[PDB]
C-alpha cells in the first residue's frame, strides 16, 4: 500500500487500544502487532530502505502530522505499553525528527518548546525500569539543543538527578549519570550560568555524591568535579570552591582513600587549591600546617604511573609549591 | 595522618 | 546496591580473558543457569564509561544470534555482567580435536551471518569476529559473543576511526586506522572462514607486530588446499582490500557456499560430544 500519514492515524489509534482496561485476547494482541508494523513503516519514511528519503512527501507530511496529532507525546507518555523493538524504533524516530532542520530552524525544538511536558515525561522515565534506558537515549538527544537543555537544567526537577544517579539498578543509574554529565558540560555558557547562580544548593548536593557507597558513583562524580573546576568558563565557580577549608580537607582525605583510582581523581581537584595565586586564610593554614607531611606524601604518591607525562610534571610542580610559602 | 586540626 | 553474591551462586570458572573472568552460575531467584562475567573496575582502567559500553551495546540486542543480556550488578569494585549461558563452547574449542566438513563450516557461517545481519541493520559493528568469540549452546545453537569492543554508528559519525580488534583478524582499513563501517566485520568473517577450515588464520606463526605491517601492504589471503571452489571465491568476496567492494551480511547469506550444505542446527551436537570425549581423553 504505502500511505503518508495514515501511518500516523494508525499509530495514534492503536496506542489508544493499548491503553484501555482489559481485552487481553485477540484485540490486545492484534493492537500490539499494529503498533509494531507502523513504527517500522514510519521508521522507513525517515531512513528508507535502498531508496533515498524523499525530502518532501516523506519528512514534512510526516513531521507535520506528528506535531498536529501529538503522536510524539503519546509515544513518550505510553512508551511503557509498546514492545522491545518498538521502544527502540520510537526512540530512533524521535531522535531523527528532533535533528530535522529546515533552513536554520529546527522545527521539533520549537514544537517541544511549546510541549515542554514531553521533556519532563522523558526525565521522569528514569523511575520506570522497563523504559529508563530508552528515555535516556531520547532525553539525551533533546539535551543536544540548548533551549531544551536550558528547560531541564533550570527546572527544579533537575535535582532529581541526585537520586537517579543513585538507584539500585546499575545500568540505569549509570545512564542517569550520563545525561546529568551531558547537561552540565555541553552548553558551556548555559551551565556556567546555572552553576554560578545555584552554587550553594548544587554543591551541597554534589558533595553527597563524593561520599557514595557506590564506587562508580563516587569515582565518576569526583572525576567530573575536577573537569568542572578546571574548565575555563567556570572560573568564578572554581574560585569559590577552592576558598573553603571544608573542601580542601575532603580532597586531602580522598588522596588517602582505599581506592587508588579515586585518590588519582582527588589529585586533580587538590591540584588547583595549590596552583591558586589568590589563596585564602585557612587555605594556607592547612597547607603550611600540613607542609612537609605533604611534600613527603607527594613524592611517594602513585609513582607506578610513568606511562603518564603530565602527572609526573604536576607532582614536581606541587612539591615545589608546598615548599614555597 | 593529616593535621585536622 | 543489591548483592549479587547473595542472589546469584557462582560455580565453575567457565573462561577467563581480557577484562576479567567468566563463571557458570545460578540465578537463585528463578533457578536459571546464567554465565557471569566479572570485571574489576579498579584494575581495569580501559576507561570506565568505555567499559559500560559492552553492556549498552549488548543490552540493546534481542536476537537468538547474540548472547542474551540479563543484567549487571555492582559489588564494591567488581562489576557482575550477568548474561545467557552457552554450554557447547567456542567454535575454536570445537575445532581442537581435528578438522570439520564444509557442511559444519557453512552452517556455522550461516548462523554467524544471521546476527552479523541483526547487528549491521541497526548500525552496529562487532569488530572482534573470530571463532573464539562464536559460542555454542548445548543444543548446538550458534551465537555471537564478547564485543567487548562493539561500536555504535550514529546517523552522524557514519564511518569509524578507531584502533581495535585482534591483529590477525583485523581488516586492512582498521589497522591503517582509516574510515571503516560494518564492512570490516565482513573482512573478519573471511578470516574466520579460513580459521574454521585450516584450523588457524593467515600468518598464525608470525609476530603480531609483523602482521600489522603485512595485512595492509600485502594481498588478501586465500583458501589454499583441498577445499571446494564455492568457498575459495566466497572468502575471496570478503577478503578484498577494498571495503565497499565486500558483500553485505545480507547477500553473503545468499552465496552459493552457505547453501551446500545449509543443514539445520542441532546436527552440530556431534561436535560438542566429539569435543567432550576428546577432552577427558
Ligand atoms: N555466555 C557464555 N556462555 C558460556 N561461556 C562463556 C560465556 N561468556 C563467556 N564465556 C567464556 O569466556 C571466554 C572469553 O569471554 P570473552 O567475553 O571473550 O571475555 P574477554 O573479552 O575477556 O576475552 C569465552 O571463549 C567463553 O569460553
Ligand atoms: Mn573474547
Amino acid at each position: 500500500m504505502a500511505s503518508p500519514a495514515d501511518i500516523v492515524k494508525n499509530l495514534k489509534e492503536s496506542m489508544a487500544v493499548l491503553e484501555k482496561q482489559d481485552i487481553s485476547d485477540k484485540k490486545a494482541e492484534k493492537a500490539t502487532e499494529e503498533v509494531s508494523k507502523n513504527l517500522v513503516a514510519m521508521k522507513e519514511i525517515l531512513y528508507g530502505t535502498n531508496e533515498k528519503e524523499p525530502q518532501t512527501e516523506a519528512v514534512a507530511q510526516l513531521a507535520q502530522e506528528l506535531y498536529n496529532s501529538g503522536l510524539l507525546s503519546t509515544l513518550v507518555a505510553d512508551l511503557q505499553l509498546i514492545d522491545f523493538e518498538g521502544k527502540k524504533d520510537v526512540a530512533q524516530i524521535f531522535n531523527n525528527i528532533l535533528r530535522r532542520q529546515i533552513g536554520t530552524r529546527t522545527p521539533t525544538v520549537e514544537y517541544i518548546c511549546t510541549q515542554q511536558n514531553i521533556l519532563f515525561m522523558l526525565l521522569k522515565g528514569y523511575e520506570s525500569p522497563e523504559i529508563a534506558l530508552n528515555c535516556g537515549i531520547m532525553l539525551r538527544e533533546c539535551i543536544r539543543h540548548e533551549p531544551l537543555a536550558k528547560i531541564i537544567l533550570w527546572s527544579e526537577q533537575f535535582y532529581d538527578f541526585f537520586r537517579y544517579v543513585e538507584m539500585s539498578t546499575f545500568d540505569i543509574a549509570s545512564d542517569a549519570f550520563a545525561t546529568f554529565k551531558d547537561l552540565l558540560t555541553r552548553h558551556k555558557l548555559l551551565s556556567a550560568e546555572f552553576l554560578e547562580q545555584h552554587y550553594d544548593r548544587f554543591f551541597s548536593e554534589y558533595e553527597k555524591l563524593l561520599h557514595s557507597e557506590n564506587y562508580v558513583t563516587k569515582r565518576q562524580s569526583l572525576k567530573l568535579l575536577g573537569e568542572l573546576l578546571l574548565d575555563r568558563h567556570n572560573f568564578t565557580i572554581m574560585t569559590k570552591y577552592i576558598s573553603k577549608p571544608e573542601n580542601l580537607k575532603l580532597m586531602m582525605n580522598l588522596l588517602r582513600d582505599k581506592s587508588r583510582n579515586i585518590q588519582f581523581e582527588a589529585f586533580h581537584v587538590f591540584k588547583v587549591f595549590v596552583a591558586n595565586p589568590n589563596k585564602t586564610q585557612p587555605i594556607l593554614d592547612i597547607l603550611l600546617k600540613n607542609q612537609a607531611k605533604l611534600i613527603e606524601f607527594l613524592s611517594k604518591f602513585q609513582n607506578d604511573r610513568t606511562e603518564d607525562e603530565q602527572f609526573n610534571d604536576e607532582k614536581t610542580y606541587l612539591v615545589k609549591q608546598i615548599r614555597d610559602l | 595522618d593529616w593535621i585536622f586540626e | 546496591m543489591a548483592d549479587p553474591e547473595e542472589l546469584f551462586t557462582k560455580l565453575e570458572k567457565i573462561g577467563k580473558g581480557s577484562f576479567g573472568e567468566v563463571f557458570k552460575g545460578i540465578d537463585n531467584r528463578t533457578q536459571k543457569v546464567v554465565a557471569i562475567k566479572i570485571i574489576d573496575l579498579e584494575e581495569a582502567e580501559d576507561e570506565i564509561e568505555d567499559i559500560q559500553q559492552e553492556i549498552t551495546v549488548l543490552s540493546q540486542c534481542d536476537s537468538p544470534y547474540v548472547t542474551k543480556y540479563y543484567g549487571s550488578y555492582l559489588k564494591d569494585t567488581k562489576l557482575w555482567i550477568i548474561m545467557e549461558y552457552l554450554g557447547g563452547g567456542s567454535a575454536l574449542d570445537l575445532l581442537e580435536p581435528g578438522p570439520l566438513d564444509e557442511t559444519q563450516i557453512a552452517t556455522i557461517l550461516r548462523e554467524i551471518l544471521k546476527g552479523l545481519d541483526y547487528l549491521h541493520s541497526e548500525k552496529k559493528i562487532h569488530r572482534d569476529i573470530k571463532a573464539a568469540n562464536v559460542l555454542l549452546s548445548e543444543h548446538g545453537e550458534v551465537k555471537l559473543a564478547d564485543f567487548g569492543v562493539a561500536g555504535q554508528l550514529t546517523d552522524t559519525q557514519i564511518k569509524r576511526n578507531e584502533f581495535v580488534g585482534t591483529p590477525f583478524w583485523m581488516a586492512p582499513e582498521v589497522i591503517k586506522q582509516s574510515a571503516y563501517d560494518s564492512k570490516a566485520d565482513i573482512w573478519s568473517l573471511g578470516i574466520t572462514a579460513i580459521e574454521l577450515a585450516r584450523g588457524e588464520p593467515p600468518h598464525s606463526e608470525l609476530h603480531p607486530m609483523k602482521v600489522l605491517f603485512l595485512i595492509p601492504k600485502n594481498n588478501p589471503p586465500t583458501l589454499e588446499g583441498n577445499y571446494s571452489k564455492p568457498l575459495k571465491e566466497f572468502v575471496e568476496a570478503c577478503l578484498n582490500k577494498e571495503p565497499s567492494f565486500r558483500p553485505t551480511a545480507k547477500e553473503l547469506l545468499k552465496h552459493k557456499f552457505i547453501l551446500r550444505n545449509a543443514k539445520k542446527t542441532s546436527y552440530l551436537t556431534e561436535l560438542i560430544d566429539r569435543y567432550k570425549r576428546w577432552k577427558a581423553e
